[PDB]
């Protein structure tokens, strides 16, 4: 009980937790939770896009 | 000793002299005491004291702290001739509030105790950044004049001085509130630096004594002019005038004729020594009936604080320049610095103001530490540093221990 | 103030250590610190949340039914030396959030 | 995620609606039952002796003993078409579960006791705690109920503790006794004449006689068995400060004090004062006043008459 | 800086952005000394912060069209996207792989 | 109260008016130094020395 | 250049309020017609001049 240990978990629960975390992270910086638009994710995807673009150039160079 | 006479303050401001029982506990007197002040107010024709909703009547010091209800008036540090205040303190009891969901709970709570940014503060930040920006600009332009005599430094700085002063004038006239005045003052004060180096950089040839005469002169003039027409920020402008004036005298003497720097430095030190005794008099002469007295009091207080700061800066620069680890009687200036520091270290107690007393006390300590550093950099060897390190840590430890122990 | 010292300390240690054992170039060390800091600005609100002890609710993992009204949680009492009279103000689970934030 | 975000917001608006109703209850209850230390300053105001027995006053016979938990005036409706336990979304489920557990009670409200509902109330604890609570009860009653409606009697051996009682008007007559034999001769001859206890209610208050009697027992005399085995008399209520076995044999009339000053008792319904459970539990945090404070309040009250 | 509402937390972000510009400018004068650099630096170093003071005092009292507000948002993303590809070039990683 | 009235007794019987809200504030708005403050300054100086 | 402005916002992040207190009417005077008279809300008068 009480969720102790390392028991298995459902994909519905993974996104569930990840949503409560995003909402709380927003509360610490914007002090509100209405979230009409969610800038937290938009700013994160821009980093993931930059990292991915850098790796693509390496494959091009490696192939050359 | 069976009773004490004290002044009790009541509603809206009436003070009444009363002879209280010195040993009964304070909770026994507040009720009949309240009756007496109300009786006198009623006969005087004033409005009596009254309760409002839920609360209680309490007896407090003029600082507002209430006295412990069970202790005797003699058990507390209350003496004959003191004064007290009778007051009503309201009930603070109310229901407790709970929020379950940590996301909403943290948001609501955190918004109450801390202040968010607003358009009023946004302007003061920008105003501080523009001031920092130009003092950096003058720095590189001044550094260039130190290697080149061309007109570029005066030419480019002159236009900046004009532009910054021009903008400041509109802000001063358009102002409406204290916030608007703060922004205006920060901007105008920033004009003094570019204008100052703009003049000093004009005289051709290598930099030195001849240019120095212009620089510290125009600086002193601008600071005085700003103080006259602004009449605000008294302390800082006062400090600039003093340090600028004394430097102008030294610059002019060295430029005209001077047998040695030691001669000028010694002369300045003596001028400062006598100036400390004159400072309170100078400050005092520099300064509906209530308005005139309070305005006079705060205006006077401000001038002394600025005046003391100006003198403190000069002695440490002069004193540290006079001492030397190789020149002649190396011990003579060391002990002379000690005797000079003792006067300042002891005299600080004669003034009631916290910042005035602290600046005086701090002025002595810095000289002693500065002298040891000079004697550690030069004449460098394990004995020199070993002695200076031990001295610098023991020095203040003994001072605080003697006061706290 | 103490948190600032730990970050500049830890990050500088790794740069100094690599320089010692591998003699790597200055351009590699300075550029790598920049990339580590660009991601650090995105993790800051998440690192800050766990360092402070904020705890997200645990999921019941579908081995029990929902109970709408168990007997309510017991309130907690507090005491003060000067304000000698004890007082109560709420459940422990709620009373702590005001300090964690 | 868009549905989750919408559902959380719908709950916050319910919270705001709940919070406002609770504030109205706080405002009202404080207005009728202030903290014992604030009562002295109110003596001159019209709030003193305000309580009336004429049916419309729902507060008659009610006394404040401390603070604790109580049920809000809100009525929650159960959710319709509930998804089966094996099909619930995990975020909104816990949110609705926790919501029900905490939003069902409001903290720090004044807890109360009714005289018209029981023959006696056994106070069990150390002497210092019990006397603290009893003095508070006397001054709470004294400020809210008039002498024409409440009369009070003390039976005690430690007369040195009740010396301050002298100033109060509710203790007057046309009144502290040393033993049951003494009380039996003077007072019981009048009161024992008729009746036995009968639980009343607000509307019934118009019929009961005006002088309600409060008796405080501080002697532990075994002679009390006569009135106790007869189940008291109507218009009388006893407070036992000793914790004697004849009074202490009924859980529905026993108040237990913890070392921390927390009192435990059986739960009673806010609207009917009827007992709703058989196990004792947390009830209220104790409030208490000193002998000096009692005499100080008593002197202030002694200045006034009808 | 827009995402932080607390006073000192937001100021430190804006302050960090401005100090980088000022520090890089000064570095170009105390080295590579010449009239252009010292003149240009003196201009940027005073004009750049002044432009901010005006925008700081003027923006809060005006109304802007949603098509423009939606455009400043996209400036941030267009600033992040080039960092990694540029850093790996400055570190010389691509040449090291192409000439493996 | 029961008290001894010596022949030397004299009482003021006079009252004066000043706004209570300002008198209380001026008591702390500015005054002389305190030992606790002196200790804090001392701590800062030795810290500066080491 | 004429200063016409078009407000667009998500209703202040709130529902509508039909009973909001109407704007206070402005008073006007003339040199000859020294007796003051009120003509209407400040927001609506500007439009007649901006156009």
């Amino acid at each position: 009980g009480s969720g102790y240990g390392l028991g298995l978990s459902t994909r519905t629960q993974v996104t569930g937790y990840q949503f409560l975390a995003r909402r709380t992270a927003m509360a610490l910086t914007r002090w509100r939770v209405r979230m009409e638009i969610e800038p937290g994710r938009r700013q994160t995807l821009a980093v993931v896009a930059s990292v991915s673009a850098a790796l693509v150039i390496c494959l091009g160079a490696l192939l050359w | 000793p069976q009773a004490v006479v004290v002044g009790v303050m009541a509603g809206e401001g009436v003070q009444i002299g009363v002879l209280l029982d010195a040993n009964a506990p304070v909770s026994v007197m507040t009720d009949p005491l309240l009756k007496v002040v109300n009786s006198r107010l009623r006969e005087l024709g004033e409005a009596p004291l009254e309760a409002t909703g839920r609360g209680r009547w309490a007896l407090c010091l003029v600082d507002g702290a209430p006295l412990r209800a069970t202790q005797s008036l003699t058990e507390q540090d209350v003496y004959d001739g003191d004064r007290l205040w009778i007051r009503f303190i309201a009930d603070t009891e109310r229901r407790s509030q709970v929020i379950e969901h940590i996301s909403t709970a943290v948001a609501s709570d955190l918004s109450k105790r801390f202040a968010r940014i607003d358009p009023i503060v946004a302007v003061q930040v920008g105003a501080s950044m523009v001031a920092t920006g130009v003092v950096l600009a003058t720095g590189v332009l001044g550094w260039w004049r130190w290697h080149h005599n061309t007109w570029l430094t005066t030419i480019y700085t002159a236009v900046i001085g004009v532009l910054v002063l021009a903008v400041a004038m509109l802000l001063l006239m358009r102002a409406k509130t204290d916030a608007d005045r703060r922004v205006a003052d920060i901007m105008l004060m920033s004009a003094i630096m570019p204008v100052t180096v703009a003049a000093a950089a004009a005289p051709p040839g290598p930099v030195g004594s001849p240019q120095a005469v212009l620089g510290f002169g125009v600086l002193t003039v601008a600071a005085a002019l700003a103080l006259r027409f602004t009449g605000r920020r008294l302390g800082i402008y006062t400090t600039i005038v003093i340090i600028g004036a004394l430097t102008m005298l030294a610059a002019l003497a060295r430029m005209v004729a001077a047998t040695s720097a030691v001669t000028l430095l010694s002369s300045l030190l003596l001028i400062c020594v006598v100036a400390y005794h004159a400072a309170p008099a100078l400050s005092r002469r520099l300064a509906s009936s209530v308005r005139d007295v309070l305005l006079q009091a705060e205006r006077a207080r401000s001038f002394l604080s600025g005046l003391l700061t100006g003198l403190g800066v000069m002695v440490v620069v002069c004193m540290t320049s006079l001492c030397d680890p190789h020149t002649g009687q190396r011990w003579l200036p060391l002990i002379l610095a000690g005797f000079t520091s003792g006067f300042l270290l002891l005299r600080g107690r004669s003034y009631v103001d916290r910042w005035q007393s602290i600046t005086l006390a701090g002025t002595a300590v810095i000289i002693a530490a500065a002298v040891c550093v000079r004697y550690a950099l030069e004449l460098s060897s394990p004995l020199a540093v070993s002695i200076v390190a031990a001295i610098l840590v023991l020095l203040p430890a003994a001072g605080m221990a003697a006061a706290a122990h | 103030i103490y948190t600032t010292i730990v970050i500049i300390g830890a990050l500088t240690m790794l740069a100094a250590l690599a320089r010692m054992v591998a003699a790597t170039s200055a351009v590699t060390l300075l550029s790598s610190l920049l990339l580590i800091c660009v991601v650090a600005y995105h993790a800051a609100p998440a690192l800050s949340r766990r360092l402070a002890g904020i705890r997200l609710p645990v999921f019941p993992s579908a081995t029990s039914r929902w109970v709408f009204e168990a007997r309510p949680d017991l309130p907690t009492t507090v005491v003060v030396s000067g304000g000698s009279a004890p007082v109560l103000e709420g459940p422990s689970s709620v009373r702590d959030v005001l300090l964690q934030a | 995620d868009a549905m989750r975000a919408q559902f959380m917001l719908m709950l916050d608006m319910l919270r705001e609606t709940a919070q406002e109703s609770a504030d109205s209850m706080d405002a009202n209850y404080r207005w009728f039952h202030p903290a014992p230390n604030t009562l002295a300053a109110a003596v001159g105001s019209p709030r003193m002796w305000e309580r009336k027995p004429d049916g419309k006053d729902l507060n008659f016979g009610v006394v404040r003993v401390g603070v604790g938990m109580t049920r809000p005036e809100v009525t929650w409706g159960e959710p319709q078409n509930m998804p089966t336990d094996i099909e619930l979304e995990p975020v909104t489920g816990k949110a609705l579960q926790e919501f029900g557990r905490y939003q069902s009670v409001v903290y720090n409200l004044p807890k109360m006791v009714s005289l018209l509902v029981e023959p006696w109330y056994a106070l069990v604890g150390e002497r210092e705690q019990v006397l603290g609570l009893m003095r508070a009860i006397i001054c709470q009653l004294a400020f809210s109920h008039g002498p024409d409606h409440v009369q009070m009697i003390v039976v005690s051996s430690d007369l040195d503790q009740w010396d301050w009682v002298k100033w109060l008007p509710h203790f007057g007559d046309s009144m502290v006794y040393t033993s049951v034999r003494e009380f039996a001769a003077e007072q019981a001859e009048l009161f024992a004449g008729r009746g036995s206890f009968t639980p009343r209610h607000a509307s019934s208050s118009a019929q009961t006689p005006t002088p309600h009697t409060v008796i405080i027992a501080d002697v532990d005399d075994p002679q009390w068995e006569y009135v106790i085995s007869a189940e008291g008399v109507d218009g009388v209520t006893f407070f036992d400060l000793t914790g004697s076995s004849m009074w202490t044999d009924i859980p529905e009339r026993k108040l237990q004090f913890d070392k921390t000053g927390v009192i435990e008792a059986l739960p009673r319904d806010r609207d009917t004062w009827m007992v709703i459970d058989d196990k004792a539990w947390f009830f209220a945090l104790t409030d208490q006043v000193s002998i000096a404070e009692a005499e100080e309040f008593a002197q202030k009250l002694a200045q006034w008459r009808l | 800086g827009r995402s932080y509402v607390d006073r000192w937390q937001s100021i430190t972000l804006a302050g960090t952005a401005v100090i980088i510009a000022a520090a890089v400018c000064v570095r170009y004068a105390l080295e590579l000394s010449s009239p252009l650099a010292v003149s240009i630096v003196a201009a940027i170093l005073v004009l750049l912060p002044a432009a901010g003071m005006a925008a700081a005092a003027h923006v809060p009292h005006t109304i802007y069209s949603p098509l423009f507000r939606k455009f400043v948002e996209w400036i941030e993303y267009l600033c992040l996207m080039p960092i990694f590809p540029l850093a790996l070039w400055l570190m010389n990683v691509y040449a090291a792989i192409r000439y493996r």
